């Protein structure tokens, strides 16, 4: 399972960062659009950046929590990576590296970094809570799936509701689903991560010993884009301008002044992109509620 | 249960489709292609039934000879060792 | 032209390694099965209830024993043991939901090392 | 009826006898177009 | 006959295919013939590797089943000589359930199949027929039968059944049978007549198949 | 280490000797020499450090933890890691099985010693480090 | 007796003559020259004087 | 395939071709492609031998020969093993002590040790046994633990 | 590449950079240049150069793949909550640390690299 | 937990219980695996001791590795349905399996073949109100009799005998000793432990020639 | 309204014709029947063809299937010694090529080309069920060396049937228009893959952003203003 | 007259012509 | 010495008769399921044949033409077994096909003759891949025109050939051969199974009676 | 071509079977490949 690519088209693309030119059409520093669409259920979203497309789900049950935080519920993500979205790829590798370095940004993008409570997840203490569940897919290749990723976990939290509970002791009321309503999560605050992707057009050494800076950083390598970087950076933010992660584990040497003024970049894109998410969230549920408003008038 | 169907070629003196169950002995599990799998209680009740059909047809008639087979080797069982 | 091809044939055990169908298909051929069965002959069914259970002897149970109920099988050349353990758990008309089941775990002794095949 | 028969156990020797001999005596010459 | 579906919807895969019916929505995709591994090839026929991801949780014995009866039907549907020593893996998507996953798998076995028979298509390989497959109930209170129920209707349902047949000629005649799932409570009688609606509605079903094929794939066809 | 085949006749002759003649000739009871260190993972209850005439090497670490010795049998645990070697190796295993056997817990273990309480003792676990044999 | 054999000349031109000469003589003969190599693994070879001299000086197992 | 590795010590295998050895009986033992059936036959895995550098390749692996009585697989005594450094190169390898017996100093840090045999005593003044597994029978022990203390 | 992590005291990731820096010029491999790792962290507005773990559960903090003399970067990892507003300060400070860091280790390799001639010699 | 299996909800906990020279003897049996090509079967009983286990040969199998110069053993000890003992406690007796089939085995016979032995510890009673050690001397009985059924070459009918959690095997009629196995014991108890596991010994060998010849 | 058919159907023509067989219909090895085997439309040879008709099935596909005369490009990826280890598709089976396959075949002379290379060449010799082979000349190119190796151009892939219109079809509007803007080259692979070399990267990218799009609407009326307007894309500059 | 070489020391990890000699990274 | 248990001690290394008043020495030779061991007993030496097996004993003897005698100890099974048929250099092997490369063949090993037919199958499942397997290359499919080699020509999958073993080779595989005009193919199925049954037209060709058609297969002479 | 011999000089149905899409194109192969584009 390898993918072969000429060395010609290799200095092709090579030339075309040496000419200011990317394949795609977008700017160097340009993101693609996002097409956010949810299914029917709660916790239920398709999300779609032309080429690459992803799908998650979000749901919860009931387990006791563990020893260790015996306050809080429990919850986790599965990114489980099908041969589906490019025959690249292993039947469920959970010990390939590029999976771990999907993995552990999510890790750290999600459950370190807590965006949600777990703490309210807590139906009673030690006994009962609530087991949240996060099943990514993917579903077809064009790389920025750690950022697509980042999002659509993120957009299905916004979305996900969690039914009607009532104590008493043993006597615990999961009361039926359409009497009584499904109450959606509490977050923290909104994590996006963005990929970065680099590009010498020279040797090692004038990137060692030429202390000209000379290397091209683009957003959202595409999936030709992607095979030829020479360096891999992750950085997430929130509206509140703190920095959620940053990780750039080693490839091309880097200048540290580009990195801050790299990521200053970030803060513009996601910042739009995040408020329309804020608004298809509401202006869907406004479409529920004003079919809701369509139904009780109707029924 | 097996069903298959037969070649002229191959016979030896001492169209043609014949129904075998008790299937076994490598050579039967690869080369039987269409098969019925039967559970059943004895008083004629059933509990499943498994067809995958990937070698010849099925009759109607197989089905009911299995289902006359399916009655009694599973009702000797429930007599044969009266627990 | 009408040629008297001669063809090669071989013992019967040399066959079915070679071709499992033909040699089925000479089994069909006099209508018999390579188990040398006929097309509804039988395999005989053996068993012995709960000896592997603790509860074999009504007399005397023993004390270290685990196992609710056993049960031997014996079929053709196929030897098949199965036991019984449960567990509990602190609880708190002919419908499914009023339905339960068991959990089993099988293992076929195949030769092969290694990981759960995914026959069984 | 439907009532249980046990195997002879003579029966399928002479049916691998049977089975030998029409097996290699028969397998000789083919005859054909 | 609220279904629906979608061809080529996938990029870098040789078929690909979205299947909706009324409540499920299940996307299937192909990748064939491509490079096969060591331990997989046949030295004659196709080697085939199949993939069913669930909507919710992971890769279990609850999917290892449904694959594996799906493997039974498609050996047939597969010109399976036409590609000696290679490999088409196979990779199916639950996306919807549509049904209880706790307590039932029965919608699913009957969409997946008419999930992947499209990828096929859309992945052009020597192929040998046509196929439909439903999910079909009889309900325990009732006592009655329903081609097609819902997840509720599953809940009294008594017995859950699904038919796969094999059509040719102009998909009308059975060629043969690929699965009868007979789960649940059931006799003799039922089953003549439970096959006799399925009969029909599957070539029913591959009516309106037919018809959607050409649509979308003779604009993908040049003239 | 793969050897030849002409050596391993003459190893095998030299050391068959009725005066017996070791590769290296030392008389048939001795040992090799070595190195001994300890007390230097200031961290633990107690550190080893040892060194074999062909480089092999090991280092065993002492952590000790208070239990209730009633409700738990075993006192003393050993645990073995091998440098290069999985978990599932077949000399792995058995050495870290053997180990336990030769410090049982009455049989040349004196667990008086560890004894803390009438209720409690110490909980000790041997573990091992091999970097190379 | 399946051995191999070195012809010797100063000439490429001489080894032209006797190599086509034997060439359609025997066929299988190795040639090798500065120039060309044909055949290295033939049975008989012919080739001019220092070629011998070199594969002498680092042993060739042609020898 | 017709080919053979063979640790140096360095970073890579030597090659030595399916030819490149000394066969028995010489060179009125020609070429043979049942020879490739036999390559267990004279060699076998981590034997010790005589080997001759001849060339290299595009990266740095070489490849060697014996072209030689004089260089052969081993037998008669032991091997030991240093650090290549501390070899020093001179225009000789082959060494004799008194004692009767040879050192085999390789040049990439292997020592063999061998009882000094005719072909030894003959550098200073049957063929058939070139790839055999014995040794000379008559080996004393004032032999062998003299082995010892060099 | 083989690591055997004995005793651990919080700074851990550039704890190791340090010591593959070492290993690889250990046999003398061919390379580029020093690289130098560091954990540097953060109490509230203040950088810490080379914390402990009762410093790094404590606050935030940040390591540094850093190469030689340069500017550029081998490893950036951040787990910790960062303000973006120090963060080019935090990471201007690394530097002299990194500096001295590969300071340190050349003279020690220097008096071992003196240690052989003379004596070999 | 295990994606891979059936293991029930967890929180389930199984059920709990509490307070409320003699003659050892043998059943041994061939020939009733066809998926093998040497099976033995044991049956041993004994005193407040009950215990049945499998024997299994598959050989000669491939080698994909590499050249060997002769064959090559696996054993396998597996868990049956009741008692439980260690994972390493399990293959330190395999080890101390293979290297007395180490001098029996004709392995020279067998160049690049392998040889797969997989022991199954079926089912014990102990109901007597160093646990694995009272069973080694029946598992080498149990293979021998399994290896003589796939007919491999074998120098020696060799068993071991047991006294009093200690275990010797023999060769030649015990005139010589090819496994050795102690455990706590006494002190110089040697010279006794050299007997009774000699005729306990020269008892195996016996039924086990029975076993085969007449049959 | 067409000749459609579906793996199933009723084969139209009668069975005693003799019918040279095109590829998509397949015949029983078992019992000598023959029928279609693929999806789409049928297109039946007219007659007067020697008295001998063709059948043959317009299916749809990206994924390859070797075959015979048939010119693909190809990527060098090992030197398995006399003879090329060479790929067509991305996880796909790599196909053999001789050393000795080339115009001025020559065997002391071994040839240059390295791993990574682009390479035209025809399927010489592919059983359905043998390492498949190609060559860059051939007999049947009759002393041509036509094919070769590629400078460095650049290279897009396509779905099959489209590469076919690329290839069999002068009515295919594409090269009208690319003709019509600036000069260059163009390599056609029967594997999805088209080469192209321009004067200029910069007219590359415009020849790339095309056919990308154009393939993809597959709409050939359309590609008039489409073509035109990445050039202005370019032209944006 | 002995065994073994056993010689100890407790407490401790470890016991603790010019030309140019040059560094990797180094000008 | 007539039924043997594996361990059964047979006889010395040599017997004495005395036929006619003119001493005749034995020599016992060992051969498959046979070992000289030596054993003391009460000080003396003592070399013995042993039976290593299950069976019967069988004692023979053969010179070699092209007062002591010679003889071959011999150990049997007797009244299902191939490690006793292990295949040595030089044998007749039938085996089945499973990949084609325009280097060389790849088979199994299934079924193995014997000398003065009587063979020994492999009991072995080479669903698990458990077999043991070797390697026909291509040149050394026959000697006949044995440079330009056309491999597809003379073999596909599945397929039945009486081969001579070459070598051992490697671990992994074996040397192999079909390099005579009595070897080669036995038999197999049309297109791989894909169709009836195929009859050797020639030696050196092969059609199929109800098809009407024919293949190129290196077949043997029947 | 004088190299060589110039020494020697002075001195139950109608079957047929399948085809690749090579041949569904008329002029058969004289279909040149490689095209440049020549000037305008």
């Amino acid at each position: 399972k390898d993918i072969e690519i000429s060395a010609s088209e290799s200095k092709f693309i090579l030339e075309a960062l040496r000419q200011n030119y990317r394949l795609d059409g977008r700017s160097f520093d340009q993101f693609r659009d996002v097409e956010i669409t949810f299914g029917k259920e709660f916790g239920d979203v398709s999300v779609k950046m032309g080429n690459t497309k992803v799908h998650c789900r979000i749901s919860c049950q009931i387990a006791q929590p563990y020893e260790d935080r015996p306050f809080e519920g429990l919850f986790v993500i599965s990114t489980e990576i099908s041969p589906m979205a490019g025959s690249q790829f292993e039947n469920g590798n959970i010990t390939g590296e590029d999976e771990v370095l999907c993995s552990r940004i999510i890790e750290k993008s999600v459950r370190r970094s807590g965006a949600l409570d777990v703490e309210g997840l807590c139906i009673v203490a030690g006994s009962k809570c609530w087991a949240v569940r996060a099943d990514v897919h993917f579903l077809d290749c064009d790389g920025g799936f750690i950022d697509a990723s980042c999002i659509a976990v993120m957009a299905g939290l916004m979305h996900f509701k969690k039914p009607d509970i009532t104590v008493h002791g043993e006597q615990i009321i999961v009361h039926p689903v359409n009497e009584r309503e499904p109450v959606p999560l509490g977050i923290l605050h909104i994590p996006i991560c963005v990929t970065f992707s680099f590009f010498n057009p020279q040797d090692t050494e004038e990137n060692i010993k030429g202390e000209t800076n000379s290397e091209i950083s683009i957003i959202d390598a595409t999936l030709k884009e992607e095979l030829l970087r020479d360096g891999v950076l992750t950085v997430t933010l929130n509206k509140n301008r703190e920095v959620v992660q940053v990780s750039k584990a080693g490839g091309l040497p880097m200048d540290a002044l580009t990195l801050m003024k790299c990521c200053h970049e970030a803060y513009s894109i996601i910042e739009k992109i995040t408020d329309q998410i804020l608004q298809l969230l509401k202006e869907d549920s406004e479409k529920r509620n004003k079919y809701a408003a369509m139904l009780t008038s109707e029924n | 249960y097996g069903i298959v169907e037969l070649d002229p070629e191959c016979q030896l003196q001492n169209l043609n489709t014949v129904l075998i169950a008790d299937l076994d002995t490598e050579a039967e599990e690869t080369s039987i292609h269409s098969t019925i799998s039967i559970l059943a209680a004895p008083s004629g009740n059933y509990k499943q039934l498994t067809l995958v059909g990937g070698g010849a047809k099925i009759t109607p008639e197989m089905i009911k000879r299995s289902l006359l087979l399916s009655r009694v080797r599973a009702d000797d069982l429930s007599t044969r060792f009266n627990i | 032209e009408t040629i008297e091809i001669h063809p090669i044939t071989f013992p019967p055990e040399v066959l079915a390694r070679i071709s499992p169908e033909l040699s089925l298909q000479r089994h069909l051929s006099l209508g018999i099965r390579p188990c040398l069965r006929k097309y509804e002959e039988f395999r005989d069914v053996a068993i012995e209830n709960n000896t592997l259970s603790r509860y074999a002897d009504a007399g005397n149970i023993d004390t270290k024993n685990n196992i609710l109920g056993s049960n031997v099988l014996k079929s053709g050349k196929t030897i098949v043991i199965t036991s019984i353990t449960g567990g509990i758990i602190e609880e708190t008309e002919d419908i499914i939901a009023n339905y339960a089941s068991v959990y089993p775990v099988v293992e076929v002794e195949r030769g092969r090392v290694g990981a759960c095949t995914d026959e069984e | 009826d439907g009532l249980p028969n046990k195997v002879k156990t003579e029966d399928i020797r002479i049916r691998a006898q049977n089975f030998k001999s029409a097996l290699a005596n028969l397998e000789d010459i083919i005859f054909e177009i | 006959m609220s279904v629906q579906a979608e061809i080529g919807i996938l990029d870098h895969v040789d078929g690909s295919s979205e299947f909706v019916s009324q409540d499920t929505k299940v996307i299937c995709s192909v990748t064939g013939p491509i490079e096969p591994k060591a331990r997989q090839e046949l030295p004659t026929q196709l080697a085939l590797e199949i993939i069913v991801r669930p909507a919710k949780g992971v890769a279990t014995t609850r999917e290892k089943v449904l694959e594996d009866k799906l493997r039974a039907v498609l050996t047939p549907l597969i010109t399976r000589h036409c590609y000696p020593r290679q490999l088409c893996q196979i990779t199916c998507q639950i996306l919807e359930s549509g049904e209880d996953e706790a307590e039932f798998s029965l919608r699913e076995l009957s969409c997946c199949i008419n999930a992947a028979f499209l990828a096929l298509v859309d992945a052009g390989i020597a192929l040998n027929s046509m196929c439909a497959s439903i999910p079909i109930a009889i309900i325990k209170d009732t006592s009655d039968i329903i081609v097609d129920p819902t997840a509720e209707q599953l809940k009294i349902s008594l017995s859950v059944h699904t038919l796969a047949l094999e059509f040719v000629n102009g998909g009308k005649v059975v060629k043969n049978v690929l699965l009868l799932d007979s789960n649940g409570d059931f006799n003799e009688d039922q089953l003549f007549s439970l096959l006799e609606l399925g009969e029909q509605k599957c070539q029913e079903l591959v009516t309106n198949i037919r018809r959607i094929i050409q649509d979308n794939i003779s604009p993908r066809l040049v003239v | 280490m793969s050897l030849s085949v002409a050596e391993k006749s003459y190893l095998y002759d030299s050391l068959a000797s009725t005066p017996s003649i070791r590769p290296d000739g030392r008389l048939p009871h001795q040992f090799r020499p070595i190195e001994i260190f300890t007390d230097f993972l200031p961290s633990s209850n107690g550190s080893s450090r040892i060194i074999a005439s062909d480089g092999s090497e090991c280092i065993v670490s002492i952590k000790s933890k208070v239990v209730d010795h009633h409700v738990e049998n075993e006192l003393l645990q050993v645990d073995v890691d091998i440098a290069g070697q999985r978990d599932d190796a077949l000399v792995v295993e058995t050495i870290t099985s053997l180990l336990n056997k030769v410090l049982k817990s009455g049989s040349g273990v004196d667990s008086s010693k560890l004894q803390l309480t009438k209720k409690y003792s110490f909980k000790i676990f041997v573990d091992v480090l091999v970097i190379s044999s | 007796n399946k051995q191999r054999v070195i012809y010797t000349s100063p000439i490429k031109a001489l080894s032209n003559q006797k190599y086509r000469e034997l060439l359609a003589e025997f066929g299988d003969v190795g040639l090798m020259t500065g120039d060309i190599t044909i055949n290295p693994d033939a049975g008989c070879l012919v080739m001019t004087t220092e070629i011998l001299r070199s594969m002498l000086y680092r042993g060739s197992e042609v020898m | 395939n017709k080919r053979w590795k063979v640790d140096i010590g360095g970073k890579q295998h030597a090659v030595l071709m399916l030819g490149s050895v000394n066969l028995p009986g010489g060179i009125l033992r020609r070429k043979s492609e049942s020879d490739e059936l036999q390559m267990r036959s004279f060699l076998k895995e981590g034997d010790l031998l005589n080997a001759e550098v001849q060339s290299l390749f595009q990266d740095g692996s070489a490849s060697l020969h014996t072209r030689s009585l004089k260089y052969g697989k081993l037998r008669n005594g032991m091997f030991c093993q240093v650090p290549s450094s501390l070899i020093v190169r001179a225009k000789n390898h082959t060494h004799n002590l008194p004692g009767n017996i040879t050192v085999v100093l390789g040049v990439n840090g292997y020592i063999w040790l061998r009882k000094t045999s005719q072909m030894d005593l003959a550098r200073d003044t049957s063929s058939w046994q070139i790839y055999s597994d014995e040794n000379d029978p008559s080996i004393s022990n004032n032999i062998r633990q003299a082995i010892c203390r060099y | 590449i083989e690591i055997h992590v004995l005793e651990q005291d919080g700074g851990i990731m550039g704890s190791l950079i340090n010591g593959i820096t070492l290993a690889l010029i250990d046999a003398g491999i061919s390379m580029f240049d020093y690289i130098s790792g560091i954990s540097v962290g953060l109490y509230d507005t203040t950088p810490l150069l080379d914390t402990n773990s009762l410093e790094e559960n404590a606050m935030s903090t940040v390591t540094l793949g850093v190469v030689g003399k340069s500017e550029k970067l081998s490893l950036l990892l951040v787990e910790d909550k960062i303000p973006l507003d120090r963060l080019e300060n935090v990471l201007a400070i690394g530097i002299a640390g990194a500096h001295r860091v590969r300071d340190l280790m050349d003279e020690e390799l220097r008096k071992h690299a003196q240690k052989r001639v003379s004596n070999a010699s | 937990q295990d994606r891979r299996r059936l293991l029930g909800p967890a929180a389930a906990k199984p059920m709990a219980f509490s307070n409320t020279e003699s003659e050892q003897e043998l059943s041994l049996h061939t020939g009733f695996i066809e998926n093998c090509n040497g099976s033995a079967l044991v049956e041993a009983r004994s005193l407040g001791h009950q215990t049945s286990l499998i024997t299994a040969v598959y050989g000669p199998r491939s080698i994909r590795g590499s050249f060997t110069s002769q064959g090559t053993i696996s054993i396998q000890l597996k868990n049956g349905l009741l008692e439980k003992y260690n994972t390493n406690e399990l293959k330190e007796v395999s080890s101390f399996l293979m290297g007395i089939f180490n001098s029996v085995v004709n392995l020279s016979r067998y160049p690049k073949s392998g040889i797969d032995i997989f022991v199954y510890l079926t089912y014990d009673k102990d109901l007597t109100n160093s646990q694995i050690s009272s069973l080694i001397p029946h598992c080498i009985t149990s293979i021998t009799l399994a290896l003589a059924d796939a007919g491999i070459e074998l120098v020696d009918m060799a068993g071991a005998g047991e006294a009093n959690g200690t275990v010797v095997s023999f060769i030649k009629n015990g005139e010589e000793i090819v496994g050795f196995w102690k455990d706590d014991g006494d002190d110089e108890d040697l010279l006794e432990c050299l007997d009774r596991c000699k005729e306990q010994y020269n008892r195996y060998r016996d039924l086990m020639i029975s076993c085969l010849m007449n049959q | 309204m067409s000749t459609f058919i579906f793996p199933g159907d009723s084969f139209p023509v009668d069975p005693t014709t003799p019918v040279k067989l095109g590829p998509g219909i397949y015949c029983d090895p078992n019992t000598q029947e023959i029928r279609p085997v693929n999806t789409g439309v049928l297109h039946v040879s007219a007659k007067g063809k020697s008295g001998v008709q063709t059948a043959y099935i317009d299916y749809s596909s990206k994924r390859y299937i070797p075959s015979v005369n048939d010119f693909v490009i190809g990527v060098i990826i090992g030197t398995f010694s006399d003879s090329y280890k060479v790929s067509l598709q991305n996880f796909s089976s790599s196909v053999s090529l001789s050393y000795m396959a080339f115009p001025n075949a020559s065997k002391k002379n071994r040839p240059t080309l390295q791993v990574g290379d682009l390479v035209y060449a025809r399927v010489c010799t592919a059983e359905k069920e043998l390492e498949a082979e190609i060559e860059c000349f051939d007999s049947t190119t009759g002393r041509d060396a036509g094919f070769g190796i590629l400078e460095d151009g650049m290279i897009i892939d396509v779905n099959l049937n489209f590469a076919r219109q690329l290839l069999f079809n002068n009515d295919f509007p594409l090269l009208k228009v690319l003709a019509a803007h600036t000069k260059f080259e163009v390599a056609i692979g029967l594997n999805g893959k088209i080469w192209v070399k321009c004067e200029e990267l910069s007219n590359t990218l415009a020849c790339y952003r095309t056919i990308m799009e154009c393939c993809q609407k597959n709409d050939t009326a359309a590609f008039k203003d489409i073509a035109k307007r990445q050039f202005k894309e370019i032209l944006t500059v | 007259s002995e065994v073994i070489t056993i010689t100890k020391r407790n407490g401790a990890f470890q016991n603790s012509s010019d030309s140019q000699i040059v560094t990797p990274g180094e000008l | 010495p007539e039924i043997a248990y594996p361990g059964k001690l047979i006889c010395p290394q040599y017997g004495t008769e005395n036929k006619d008043g003119e001493d005749i020495i034995f020599n016992y030779v060992p051969g498959p399921g046979t070992k000289l061991i030596q054993y003391e007993h009460n000080g003396r030496t003592l070399e013995a044949i042993t039976a290593t097996l299950v069976g019967t004993v069988r004692c023979e003897e053969e010179k070699k033409t092209d007062t002591v005698k010679n003889i071959l100890v011999s150990v049997l099974p007797g009244t299902n077994d191939f490690a006793n048929n292990l295949p040595k250099e030089g044998d007749i092997v039938l085996t089945r096909v499973t990949r084609l490369s325009l280097q060389r063949a790849n088979v199994e090993i299934l079924a193995v003759e014997d000398k003065p037919a009587t063979f020994s199958v492999s009991q072995a499942s080479s669903d698990l891949g458990e077999t043991f397997r070797g390697i026909i290359r291509s040149q050394d499919v026959r000697s006949t025109d044995r440079d330009r080699v056309k491999v597809i020509e003379c073999f596909k999958p599945g397929d039945i050939v009486r081969a001579q073993v070459l070598s051992l080779g490697d671990g992994t595989n074996y040397y192999l051969t079909t390099a005579r005009n009595d070897l080669g193919v036995v038999f197999a199925r049309a297109a791989n199974g894909a169709g009836g049954l195929m009859y050797a037209t020639d030696w050196q060709m092969m059609t199929s009676p109800v098809t009407g058609a024919t293949e190129k297969r290196k077949c043997a002479k029947p | 071509m004088s190299a060589n011999n110039g020494v020697t000089g002075k001195l139950p149905n109608l079957i047929i079977s399948n085809v690749g899409y090579s041949e569904l194109r008329k002029p058969e192969g004289v279909i040149s490949g490689r095209k440049t584009f020549g000037d305008n």
